[PDB]
């Protein structure tokens, strides 16, 4: 069917991002979806804040890993098995057809 | 006849649920339940198809029982004696041949024990194949 | 669904079936009196199933015993008497029937 | 800029094979025509993608044992970074050490986990004496 199934991953882990991408490959494969290149893109900094109870007169700094997975042949078995296995939380799977 | 119950499992997606053999076995007993509209008689009907080979045969069971209520199914302990029956239980008869498996009421009923019989196997295969992973987190 | 007038019908007995000839209808001559069928109709019942996985089942092994209804032409309660003649208005297109 | 930014880009279609398996022609010729990436030069990432010989598995072979982290627990973008840090004067050597070592270190240093360039910059103690061209 139609092509770019494009899924970008906000992050602030690291070990379950590899984890993850290699998951999905992976069932990409199990699948038989020509998966694009997960592509890691330049790391982006983050000024984070406290909005909590402050100090008297902190997650202030953070390191937004990327990755950009594609899959490009969505048969049955794709959809089936993402929708199925679940993937943790703390990464933003904001994904695009389109 | 037979060559329509064929490519009715050819058809048929969930061919692993049933293959040829149980199909035309719940075949028989669809066919059984039409004769069972058939006849004011309420005979259990074994048909054997003869799955792949040629078409139908109808019979007429015995269901031994010293009763005689319905008697085309009652047969005694022992009345094995024509026919070179020599069988007390199991012995049926194949009197009755070549009922209808073409009407309207017959693909009814076909079409009735068809969905039936596919729905309860799909379901019975799904809960083994998700009790697989009896111990994770899935989702619902 | 079209509807058809064919001899069969899914739920009454032998009897409401042994006026009407092989194709449905009665013969001339047959003294019905009021409730028996003189035709011999089915109609298109059910609807919304939606599962193509039964719709190719009932299109070749149940192609027209899907959904019937005996919305046949009954002699009104009460009248009785003798059919003396049978006219047959077959649309063009639609082939024919063998009374026709 | 256009050497330079070279190395920054081929490490990710180094990485993409690698999760892949897939063949180095498939994942060049996908990533090319993916984006149209001018921050390589055409022959540095057909050098780049060259960087796929087998002597790159024999570079994880040698600094294998003074690794201050195991090999099979390594993040993907740390091995990529590793085979090309380590590959610079592998047999290239189009620049001497330092170059190539800073090259490696801040053009891939929006890549790592927050500290990871320390380390790998901290094993390419064992990468001396296969970096002769000091």
């Amino acid at each position: 069917q139609n092509q770019r199934i494009r899924i970008r991953l906000k992050a602030f882990d690291h070990r379950l991002i590899d984890q993850a991408t290699a998951e999905i490959v992976e069932t990409a494969k199990r699948t038989g979806a020509q998966v694009r290149g997960p592509i890691p893109l330049p790391t982006r900094k983050e000024r984070f804040t406290v909005l909590i109870s402050p100090h008297v007169n902190d997650q202030y700094e953070i390191r937004t890993h990327l990755r950009l997975v594609d899959i490009v042949e969505p048969t049955e078995k794709t959809v089936d098995a993402l929708m199925r296995l679940d993937l943790a939380a703390g990464v933003d799977v904001q994904i695009s057809l389109g | 006849m037979n060559k329509e119950i064929l490519a009715v499992v050819e058809a048929v997606s969930n061919e692993k649920a049933l293959p040829r053999e149980k199909i035309f076995e719940a075949l028989e007993s669809a066919l059984a339940t039409a004769t069972k509209k058939k006849y004011e008689q309420e005979i259990d009907v074994r048909v054997q198809i003869d799955r792949k080979s040629g078409d139908f045969d109808t019979f007429r069971r015995w269901l031994v029982v010293d009763e005689v209520t319905q008697p085309t199914k009652e047969i005694t302990l022992e009345a094995a004696r024509y026919e070179d029956e020599s069988l007390n239980l199991g012995d049926y008869v194949e009197d009755q041949i070549e009922s209808v498996t073409f009407d309207r009421i017959t693909t009814q009923t076909a079409k009735q024990v068809i969905v039936q019989k596919v729905r309860e196997a799909e379901r019975a295969m799904v809960v083994d194949q998700f009790r697989e992973h009896e111990g994770e987190i899935i989702t619902g | 669904g079209p509807e058809e007038i064919t001899a069969d019908i899914p739920n009454v007995g032998e009897a409401a079936l042994s006026k009407l000839d092989e194709s449905g209808i009665v013969y001339i001559g047959a003294e019905v009196t009021g409730g028996d069928i003189l035709v011999g109709k089915v109609t298109p019942k059910g609807e919304t199933q939606l599962t193509p996985e039964e719709k190719l089942l009932r299109a070749i092994f149940g192609e027209k015993a899907s959904d019937v209804k005996d919305s046949s032409l009954r002699v009104p309660n009460g009248v009785s008497g003798t059919v003396i003649d049978v006219q047959v208005f077959t649309r063009d297109g639609v082939e024919k029937d063998k009374r026709a | 800029a256009a050497r330079r930014r070279a190395r920054e880009c081929a490490v990710q279609a180094l990485y993409s094979w690698q999760l892949s398996q897939n063949d180095i022609a498939d994942v060049e010729y996908q990533f090319l025509a993916e984006q149209d990436v001018k921050d390589v030069d055409v022959l540095y990432f057909r050098e780049l993608l060259a960087g796929v010989a087998t002597n790159t598995a024999y570079l994880d072979g040698l600094m294998k044992p003074y690794l201050s982290r195991l090999l099979e627990e390594l993040g993907q973008v740390e091995k990529a970074v590793l085979r090309i840090a380590l590959y610079e004067l592998s047999k290239r050597s189009d620049v001497p050490y330092k170059v190539a070592i800073n090259e490696a270190i801040e053009l891939a240093k929006s890549f790592g986990a927050e500290d990871s360039h320390k380390f790998v910059n901290g094993v390419l103690d064992k990468a001396a004496p296969v970096i002769r061209p000091n």
